[PDB]
């Protein structure tokens, strides 16, 4: 998807 | 207080490319605010100078901060390796907001985002701390070298980085 992380990024 | 105001000095592959500036909105975040602030000035020892933006994608963000692994695995803060979530009182409003990248909630580091949209997906997750002042057409030509999958064709880099006031 549209996510913003650091590390397990996500869909 | 004055709310205070940074600048990142944007370089393409090495190639000076603009500057950027961000008010940060210590105002509402003083905590979150003042670890960008000093990861900006270097003040510590550590922080952003000399780092990348790793991941942009063109329409949504351009994501950088990871000083220590660049890649998104790393950074840290001024008060350790991390630190809680501040407060949500502030909202993704468009482009130019100013919000930190995490790993779950209480996860902040110095991994931050610059939104080129407006992303009210990420409201209550992420704690909006700043915006763009100057230099948007900067951030726009940043997100010209990202991609669907965040990977970037050139290496985006802030050649240098402090305070203004």
């Amino acid at each position: 998807x549209l996510l913003v992380x650091a590390g397990l990024v996500l869909a | 207080m004055v709310n205070p105001t940074v600048f990142f000095d944007i370089a393409v592959d090495g190639e000076p490319l603009g500057r950027v500036s961000f008010e940060l909105f210590a105002d509402k975040v003083p905590k979150t605010a003042e670890n960008f602030r000093a990861l900006s000035t270097g003040e510590k020892g550590f922080g952003y100078k000399g780092s990348c933006f790793h991941r942009i994608i063109p329409g949504f963000m351009c994501q950088g901060g990871d000083f220590t692994r660049h890649n998104g695995t790393g950074g840290k803060s001024i008060y350790g390796e991390k630190f809680e979530d501040e407060n949500f009182i502030l909202k993704h409003t468009g482009p130019g907001i100013l919000s930190m990248a995490n790993a779950g909630p209480n996860t902040n580091g110095s991994q931050f985002f610059i939104c080129t949209a407006k992303t009210e997906w990420l409201d209550g997750k992420h704690v909006v701390f700043g915006k763009v002042k100057e230099g948007m057409n900067i951030v726009e030509a940043m997100e010209r070298f990202g991609s669907r999958n965040g990977k970037t064709s050139k290496k985006i880099t802030i050649a240098d980085c402090g305070q203004l006031e």
